[PDB]
RNA sequence: CGUAAAGCGCACGCAGGCGGUUUGUUAAGUCAGAUGUGAAAUCCCCGGGCUCAACCUGGGAACUGCAUCUGAUACUGGCAAGCUUGAGUCUCGUAGAGGGGGGUAGAAUUCCAGGUGUAGCGGUGAAAUGCGUAGAGAUCUGGAGGAAUACCGGUGGCGAAGGCGGCCCCCUGGACGAAGACUGACGCUCAGGUGCGAAAGCGUGGGGAGCAAACAGGAUUAGAUACCCUGGUAGUCCACGCCGUAAACGAUGUCGACUUGGAGGUUGUGCCCUUGAGGCGUGGCUUCCGGAGCUAACGCGUUAAGUCGACCGCCUGGGGAGUA
């Protein structure tokens, strides 16, 4: 389609040998990706998520990128959407059972935060109740809708987040990710080709995946 | 110098599979395109195509039922500087009779049960598995 | 080095064919003309153990040459060595 | 067999081991069948007998071996004819401290003679031995002799290794490249054998400026046969002979093939816009990082310690001992 394709592949050296069935390379020798090659995989990955969508399971979209981040954390979430936008505590998914003391904790401070316990004592318990709160939720953030152990889980690269498609396969957890050149597709479940950094190519990529999943089934 | 082209046949094959190749493209002869016959007869290859009239050469297509590779091991068994002659009832059975091992006996090159079925013994080419 | 017009004069007496230069006498034949010129030098100059590596290369060559003519026609190689006078 | 024990310091090669590809053949190996034989006893498998078992015994099996007869080449080996794709040769060039001989040049050190000039120079953590009151050191001029070539100089280049650095000439070895031609397996490795082989050392004849084992003096120290200083002989330099050892190392033998990549260096070449030390490919040699894989790990990683093939060398606990 005229949407995919048009994103374009930077970092020219450091790619992959894996990847390399996905590039053109015309350009001179700018590491251009194939939209053939990126289009089928895309169809059969959107398939398996309306699959997923259909077992009103969770999503769980990570993308702790520079400058796209922002975009994730908010216009992917129509109604029921969970997401990871940054500073990803690494070992969520693998020990989620003492992260899970840490999202009470979250819950706890998010109730009665506006009134009561944290306006008495009214500056200098709140100064560091604030950064606390503040801290917390930009460590969880979707998290806490969320609920522990996904169905699926969406990476917006993979080798800024192969932490998290590392423990997601530790997790039997299938991926669903978008891969540049320098990033390795081998661990993937369903790898998808882009541009990573591309604030167009996010927010399309986002767009798309949001969707036709609000609804599932039914 | 090089002195067993079928060594580095088997060789090539291997590194091949190892590393992911679609098609082996190597120098070819009659035992080379003898023991290519058993290779896609007892399907460990898919298929198998000389090229040329002046320098023949031999593509192997390696196929790959997972993403592993079929062949889980090939090695030489008769050398240049050992060569093993078994009869028809000393030659093996590699992994119990999963594998085969690919013998010359003297109506041809084929597979080890293929000759104790034929009655034959011969010089084993290789162990394939 | 041997000389071009050198290494012509060669290949045309011992090439019965026009353009042989690669055949086992045409070889033979200039590796011995080297041979004698390097005999010259090396009377003049002992102790270059660096050049008497490549003329014990070339001895090498020549002898596995005529090694491999004898050992494929007998009348070449006794015509040859009758007509460059080696190996008694 | 990098580091635990283990790759000869390197190379050339005889015997030996192995050997690209196509077509004809007794078949020598090899394969298949049959025959003669492989004594009996003893292990093995079905039975009997001793009340059972050990023990005895019937038949078969086995003795994997060696000879004789019959078959095609599937492979190896021989003969015959081939092919070029391994190896090599020629044409034209390119880079390089590759080697041997000779000549020359410029800084600098030392010494001798001389001019100016005075009371210190040199050395060290401090001093002192030493040089200088017969004039040192310092500065300048002229002359003599020997050795090594600042900059260029580089994670550069060449050579099998050891190793090779000013410039010029003569003789000469090797490597690489576009393109074309030629011979047609002429190839790889190689125990013995032969050659090369740092520095130190040895013999003869020279040379000897610096440096410097030994030696002497002065320091240091509890002592100092040392580290330090002041001198200083062999030696370091040349010619011809020995010696044949090194942490001779990449602690990794040679040849051949295959296997993801990135960043440079050096050296050839094809195309593009002849307009530039600009772009896209193909070769060789190299430096670093790194994927799979391997490894005990460190790490190696297309120049492998990865996947194989050919051949050679070496190891079998430490010390004694690479000693008698």
């Amino acid at each position: 389609m005229l949407k995919a394709g048009v994103h374009f592949g930077h970092q020219t050296r450091y790619w992959n040998p894996k990847m390399k069935p996905f590039i053109f390379g015309a350009r001179n020798k700018v590491h251009i990706i194939n939209l053939e090659k990126t289009v089928p995989m895309f169809n059969e990955a959107l398939a398996e998520l309306n699959k997923i969508a259909s077992r009103k399971g969770k999503i769980l979209f990570v993308g702790t990128k520079r400058a796209a981040s922002e975009a994730v954390k908010d216009a992917a979430l129509s109604c029921d959407q969970f997401f990871v936008n940054h500073r990803w505590l690494g070992g969520m998914l693998t020990n989620w059972k003492t992260v899970r003391q840490s999202i009470k904790r979250l819950k706890d401070l998010e109730t009665q935060s506006q009134d009561g316990t944290f306006d008495k004592l009214t500056k200098k318990e709140a100064l560091m109740r604030t950064r606390e709160l503040e801290k917390l939720e930009n460590s969880l953030g979707g998290i806490k809708d969320m609920g522990g152990l996904p169905d699926a889980l969406f990476v917006i690269d993979a080798d800024h987040e192969h932490i998290a498609i590392k423990e997601a396969n530790n997790l039997g957890i299938p991926v669903f990710a978008i891969v540049d050149t320098n990033s390795d597709p081998d661990g993937v479940d369903f790898v998808i080709p882009g541009n990573d950094d591309a604030i167009r190519a996010v927010t399309l990529y986002l767009g798309a995946v949001a969707a036709t999943v609000r609804e599932g089934r039914s | 110098s090089m002195q067993d082209p079928i060594a580095d046949m088997l060789t090539r094959i291997r590194n091949g599979q190892a590393a992911n190749k679609a098609a082996v493209t190597m120098p070819s002869s009659k035992l080379k395109v003898a023991i290519a016959n058993v290779l896609k007869e007892e399907g460990f290859i898919e298929d198998f195509k000389v090229e040329g009239d002046t320098k023949p050469e031999l593509e192997l297509t390696l196929k790959y039922f997972q993403g592993k590779a079929v062949v889980e091991s090939i090695q030489r068994v008769s050398r240049p500087g050992l060569r093993i002659y078994k009869r028809k009832d000393e030659l093996p059975k590699v992994m119990a009779g999963l594998g085969i091992a690919v013998v010359s006996t003297s109506k041809g090159v084929m597979t080890d049960r293929a000759a104790r079925q034929a009655g034959l013994g011969g010089e084993i080419i290789c162990y394939v598995a | 080095s041997l000389s071009t017009e050198a290494t012509a004069k060669i290949v045309s007496e011992f090439g019965r064919d026009a353009n042989d230069t690669g055949s086992t006498e045409v070889q033979v034949a200039l590796l011995t003309a080297q041979i004698n010129h390097l005999q010259g030098h090396f009377a003049e100059h002992k102790k270059d153990h660096h050049s008497r590596r490549g003329l014990l290369r070339m001895v090498s060559q020549r002898r596995k040459l005529l090694d491999y003519l004898k050992r494929k026609d007998v009348a070449r190689y006794t015509q040859l060595i009758e007509r460059l006078g080696l190996r008694r």
